[PDB]
């Protein structure tokens, strides 16, 4: 993908995450857990809701009948109606196919970008206490219990508290 | 030790088209082209008039089938298949142009022409074709003019309508083209027949020619403050009233059952199209405020990320 | 946004910066300063000028009247023209809505990316002499005077001149 | 020490629409739909013609109201409301087609038909419906042909025009439909009336009807081709034919003219001077115009997201 | 461009690399080498192939004649046909100009994205054994022979094997 | 030790337009607008008919130039410039409506009308204007009816044809308009001439004028079951066979030569258009399944990355 996370360095999605769109999975001495990220999920959903509100519409123009259903009409002008209606129908089919293809591309890449922005936000707050494994995870170089894991998820992790343990662990 | 990031997924996804991939799998997707249709003409909040087997032209001339629709107002006007316009066989000149005007109108009102004929003339010629009230009859807004005496020829006559209104008035008339010369001599005599119609914006002569016979209709528009003169001597089917089309309204041509308990803005032959979606797969010929017709079975719009299942 | 800089990890814009779109704010022993980046500002403006040059355009097709203003047209031809014109107006209204909507989406995300590209250019230039604070700033672990700050902006900051000092202060 | 990267912002940003958000705030924006119009016809750099009282068709047949507009050249032709085509009662067959054809031209010139009639025909038939210079008159480019002695039979006569020019010529004639048989007989005699018009391109027969009116008919005559009129009372014969020259823009508007302003787009209400791609004044426009749209405003972002302090 | 690599931090392309779109150029004790990356090359090609399949097409709609080539037609209905055809042409000309411009912009930025996704993938492989020089290259802080270089390209590089040698050289 | 990432480049790149840039150099691009066509009609896999010198109306009345095209089936009918419809001076009323109707069809078949005339009526009238096989002849599908003795009055005769093929038949007749009165008196006598055509659908009257001669043609559709009655006393050019248009076909109007050694689905005045490209700037007037016309010399679609050389 464009931002290279979903179908990218993250190998696959999690079918066991029903409570959100993006989220975290941890591993410490206390055990293993899962938790959805609310802001990034809703950022993606609110963007898709906006697409639907714009696309799911019709025109308020009143069109009257120019072709008769139960009788014949002049051959010369009836051909002109047929040419015109076919030409207009080609345009609307082309615009419909183009609209949907373009939006689908943007939706897929937008969703990928929201995954990347959460990964980068975690990267920067972890600072020098963690390293990237290349699969969407961060190998943390200090004893991070379930309270420390929640501070990462909620953006209240202070790196300088754990820095000295991490710098020692990483260098040897 | 480790904290990982990830996204949701499903087992059974759905395929959508993108710019770069015709088979791209996503977690969820919704339709943009409507496939289904309601076959009930939804007419809630609409002052409508279902004609039944009455043709739109029939209510101007006054067919027996169009007895409940001579005068009225509406915003919608429904037309049906095989609706009878003419009880007596024949056809109007410039028929399709006339039908459009009536279907686009939002009402019809009648005005008396005020024609009266001499002692020789009989303006009450009934027929076996047009029958109302269990007996022989004729077009309600027209009068078949014939001689009262069977041998005697039809007298030279002149009738003149005057539009006293501020709007243009629609005036129709028929011409009897007899089947046999024995029949022509019985009704209008041996004399040579000649019908002249004359106004400020219309001039035309109508010479008759030779199981039953036929009556071909003609029509024109009498402008405000103008007069239209019918000079004749046998054959003319003169009007007793004229028509005035009121306002504007939606002319629907369909065959579906009517329904007053639901509302709608788009209509076609098979029914009414109620949907919030932008595109539509049912028919290129629709009326009202409609979704756009497209040559596509389905166009799925992605409402979720790429599906990358385990 | 898509690239996560504008309305992303950078908390807000600067109304004080009037001489550019993107720029720097430094803090050192000497004091405080602010300077705008020309190249990234001009990259964003040039791209937006290009859009305006493309969109602010009329077709040179010479159209003629097909409906009389002061006269009654034939009723059959007039209904067709009314159907055609209204179908054409629905297409152009739809195109104009989608054009502007699509282009506004691009303009925003384009400007988002020019910020990020400047941010990345600085990150790689500072190398191991600095660390990201997670809100669009770089904490520099050596004495960086106004000439040193100048050299970062001008893209002439040599990392190896301060590398020995910086690693000692980073490890500590 | 610290170095912080950031972007500009403004106090008062503008709302724009994106694909994903209807109420998106940006630092600057610009309008794409033109909503205002000059209530004027902008005729700078245009050799124009204001017909005023004259209707385009009246230039060909030659109504008194069109005496100043029988001949000329132009790149723009302006027609007004309640313009006079006919002084005497009647109309033209394929009227709108003929009107549009004149409103595309860049001029009209006239050529003499040279038609001559015998001593028993009065070629100078006038009327009180068509007034000019005090006394009774008739269409300047036509001639009302009647019998010189009242009641006498109009003689069988033949007139043929040849196109000696290298461009096509437009020829018009009228067929008088009298009020009564008394009138028919007094002007054209007791005989039956046939008028035949024929060429390589065109062929038609006309039979007068019997209140009074002169209905008009017309056709084109190609270079070198002959058009022949065979008649015996009823024909309103042309004394001149018309050649439509080049091309020009036809405008139908009541708005006044301004020669200091220039424009390439026009409508009933006036002119549309705008570099903008779209427009919401009228779908009925002429010339090189912005495309009409059903929208009051569409704002194009010319700047990033506005995220103020 | 959007992703800041092609015509960005990578100064220019390689005319020498004919066997692929993206690739590697290394330098070690042994000498130099060059190799194309199949994965990223084919991702860019397949996406461009996809565009051509959708764009290089026509509608299957049958259009019959309405303007006669040899005989003439009424001047009024002739102008109605001329107005309708010019209106439809202006739409298709606009839609064609828009399509291509939109797609070209997407193709250029997509190709830029595949370049960055390769760069980021290699950065995460190398982990703490190398540093970014700012111009698209990684300075690897241990003797990396052709087989070590091959494993970086093949995605089989284990950072643990060279970590202790690397951190000693980096810190000095 | 150093490993560098990079992209390919080319010496000569092509310029394309993007949303932000009119002059954007890329590694490769491909054209989307076709500006060249074959100067030939590509008719492979098409049961086609090239009319050549024959005009479509002439194939219904049987002009000598159309002898090879009186009957046939096709999916493509090719009309040419300056094609002959009439061997004898005249023209058809509602001409262009008929030509369109024939060019829209996918074949033609004749049905013999059958009706005969009296011994005093000569139905084998010919002319030097309409040559066939050396000697004089006439429109193959019609009969010129004149009096057998010069000066004798043409009998009042009534011809009638019924439709019994479960499909509408196209019927054509002609009306002679004599040059002088002596000519009119030689063929049809001194009597006043009057031709009446009458069916359920059609009804009209025709009268010869007097002013070498000409024959105007008229036409209408006879519905299945319905009859059409011709009553006349001189001047009628009556049909021998009526016509039946079969199905649907692609009408082409072109000057370009035929080629049966290649296929195409799009045609214009100057030839065929065989491109796979979506757009085209050859002509707005095209027929069949075509690329859409645009006012553009070239639109380059980029098939490669931005080109950053040396
Ligand atoms: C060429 C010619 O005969 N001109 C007449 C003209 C026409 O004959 C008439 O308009 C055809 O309908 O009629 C003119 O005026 C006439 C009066 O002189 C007469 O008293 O009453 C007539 C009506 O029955 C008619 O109005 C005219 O229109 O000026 C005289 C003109 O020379
Ligand atoms: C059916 C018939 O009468 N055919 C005649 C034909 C017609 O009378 C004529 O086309 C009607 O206008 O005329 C033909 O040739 C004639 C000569 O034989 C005659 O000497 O001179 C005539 C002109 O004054 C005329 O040209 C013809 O067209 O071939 C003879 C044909 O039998
Ligand atoms: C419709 O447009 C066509 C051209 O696009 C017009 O036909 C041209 O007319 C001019 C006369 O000014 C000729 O010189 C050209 O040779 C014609 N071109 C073609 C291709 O036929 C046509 O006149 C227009 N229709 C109307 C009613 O004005
Ligand atoms: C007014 C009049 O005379 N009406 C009679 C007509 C006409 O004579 C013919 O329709 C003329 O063609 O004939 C009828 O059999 C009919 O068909 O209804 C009876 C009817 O009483
Ligand atoms: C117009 O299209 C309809 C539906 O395909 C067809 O039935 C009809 O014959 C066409 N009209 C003309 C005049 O060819
Ligand atoms: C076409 O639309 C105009 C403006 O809405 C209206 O005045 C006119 O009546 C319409 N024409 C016909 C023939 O209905
Ligand atoms: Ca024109």
């Amino acid at each position: 993908g464009l931002f290279g996370a979903i179908a990218g360095f993250i190998e696959n999605g999690w079918e066991g995450m029903v409570d959100g769109w993006y989220g975290f999975r941890h591993q410490n001495a206390q055990g293993t857990g899962q938790a959805a990220d609310y802001k990034s999920t809703q950022a993606a959903i609110d963007q898709i809701t906006g697409k639907l509100n714009r696309i799911i519409k019709k025109t308020n123009t009143e069109f009257e009948s120019i072709e008769s259903e139960f009788s014949e009409i002049d051959h010369q002008i009836g051909n002109v109606i047929n040419w015109t209606k076919d030409s207009i129908t080609d345009i609307w089919t082309y615009q419909a196919e183009l609209l949907v293809a373009m939006e689908n591309q943007h939706t897929i890449d937008m969703a990928d970008s929201e995954m990347l922005n959460l990964y980068e936000r975690v990267r920067k707050q972890l600072r020098q206490n963690a390293e990237e494994d290349g699969k969407g995870c961060f190998e943390i170089y200090h004893a991070c219990d379930d309270s420390c894991m929640e501070s990462i998820r909620n953006n209240t992790y202070d790196h300088s508290q754990y820095r000295e343990e991490a710098l020692l662990n990483r260098l040897n | 030790d480790k904290i990982c990031l990830g996204h949701h997924a499903v087992a059974n996804g759905t395929i959508v088209k993108t710019l770069t991939n015709e088979q791209e799998e996503v977690t969820n997707a919704t339709e943009t082209v409507e496939s289904t249709s309601l076959n009930r003409l939804c007419m809630k909040g609409r002052n409508h008039k279902d004609l039944g087997n009455c043709h739109p032209i029939g209510m101007l001339i006054g067919t027996p089938a169009c007895d409940l629709h001579l005068t009225g107002t509406w915003d919608t006007l429904i037309e049906r298949k095989n609706a009878i316009a003419y009880c007596y066989p024949g056809a109007t000149v410039n028929e399709e142009a006339l039908r459009q005007k009536i279907m686009e109108s939002g009402g019809i009102s009648k005005i008396n022409t005020g024609f009266t004929y001499g002692s020789s003339i009989n303006s009450a010629g009934t027929t076996k074709a047009c029958m109302r009230n269990g007996g022989n009859s004729f077009y309600a807004e027209l009068k078949w003019l014939v001689s009262k005496n069977k041998g005697q020829n039809f007298p030279q006559t002149t009738n003149t309508y005057r539009n006293a209104d501020t709007a243009e008035h629609l005036i129709m008339w028929g011409i009897h083209h007899p089947s046999s010369t024995q029949e022509k001599n019985d009704l209008y005599g041996t004399q040579s027949l000649s019908i002249s119609v004359g106004s400020s914006t219309y001039k035309n002569n109508f010479v008759p020619v030779v199981g039953l016979s036929r009556i071909d209709f003609h029509w024109t528009l009498v402008q405000p403050g103008d007069k239209i003169t019918f000079s004749h001597n046998g054959g003319l089917i003169a009007p007793s009233r004229v028509s005035k089309l009121i306002g504007r309204g939606l002319g629907i041509q369909s065959e579906a059952p009517i329904d007053n308990s639901c509302e709608s803005k788009c209509f076609w032959r098979g029914g009414s199209i109620n949907t919030r979606l932008p595109f539509q797969n049912l028919s290129p010929r629709t009326v009202g405020q409609c979704p756009k017709y497209v040559n596509k079975k389905s166009l799925m719009l992605a409402t979720g990320m790429r599906n990358v299942p385990e």
